[PDB]
């Protein structure tokens, strides 16, 4: 958990 | 993919592996995708929204391994990166989470069909299998929610379609899931798609035909109780797919 570990947040600036 | 089994590309010969080259030369894995026609790979907009520049991306077909070559693979530049205009990813749910990548090799060619590269059929409009139907998902995504690494080998699992009624429940996803989305999960929550699997195929047998029913989109954690995988409902996006595949 932590949204950056979820489907949806791949290849995102804030991750 | 949490749980499930290891596989090779000839068991999902439409699966596309999408990478981004970084300013500095380093290439990292982004998301999966599905070859739906020789020049068109279909994936999820959220994989690209923050870096919408087509020059950054490399697509492989016929690839079974993440960081080494597979014999007979084909490498592609992205001639066009088309994201859905009505995408929104405030809230947990990503709406209209669908994207198209026109593929072109350095030699100017699209996909050449082979033992390890074939296309997947789109569903007929608003035609989805009933809830409780078993479908398969494919990807290079995490094997554990806590993992740091992606697997080196392609993976596959089976999950069951969940009704909109069941998925809209407060103790599931509440209002976050729409009718343009499909929920799917394991009865024991022991297997699921996960981070890195996004954009990949949810494939169902629809009238004895293999069909791209869904595209891995979002979820809260992975293989968590009451938290199914959420997939873009492809049969609700056919006009969008039709028009944009002429671009």
């Amino acid at each position: 958990d932590g949204a950056c570990s979820w489907r949806g947040l791949e290849n995102h600036r804030m991750c | 993919i949490i749980g499930g089994e290891f596989t090779t590309i000839e068991n999902q010969p439409w699966f596309a592996a999408i990478y981004r080259r970084h300013r500095g030369g380093s290439v990292t894995y982004v998301c999966g995708g599905s070859l739906i026609s020789p020049c068109w790979v279909i994936s999820a907009t959220h994989c690209f929204i923050d870096y919408p520049k087509k020059e950054d991306y490399i697509v492989y077909l016929g690839r079974s391994r993440l960081n080494s070559n597979t014999q007979g693979e084909m490498k592609f530049e992205v001639e066009n990166l088309i994201l859905h205009k009505d995408y929104s990813a405030d809230t947990l749910a990503h709406h209209n989470d669908i994207a198209l990548l026109k593929i072109r090799s350095k030699e100017g060619r699209c996909a050449q069909p082979s033992r390890t590269i074939q296309t997947i059929a789109l569903p007929s409009m608003y035609n989805d299998p009933q809830f409780g139907t078993s479908c398969e998902i494919t990807g290079f995504g995490k094997e554990q929610s806590t993992d740091y690494l992606y697997p080196e080998q392609l993976k596959m699992t089976v999950v069951k379609l969940i009704s909109h009624r069941e998925c809209q429940q407060p103790h599931y996803y509440g209002s976050e899931v729409t009718t343009k989305m499909l929920c799917a999960a394991d009865p024991q929550w022991k297997t699921d798609s996960c981070q890195g699997d996004s954009g990949g195929p949810l494939v169902c047998s629809l009238q004895g035909r293999m069909t791209l029913t869904g595209i891995v989109s979002w979820g809260r954690g992975c293989a968590l109780k009451d938290k199914p995988g959420v997939y873009t409902r492809v049969s609700h996006f056919l006009p969008w797919i039709r028009s944009h595949t002429k671009e």
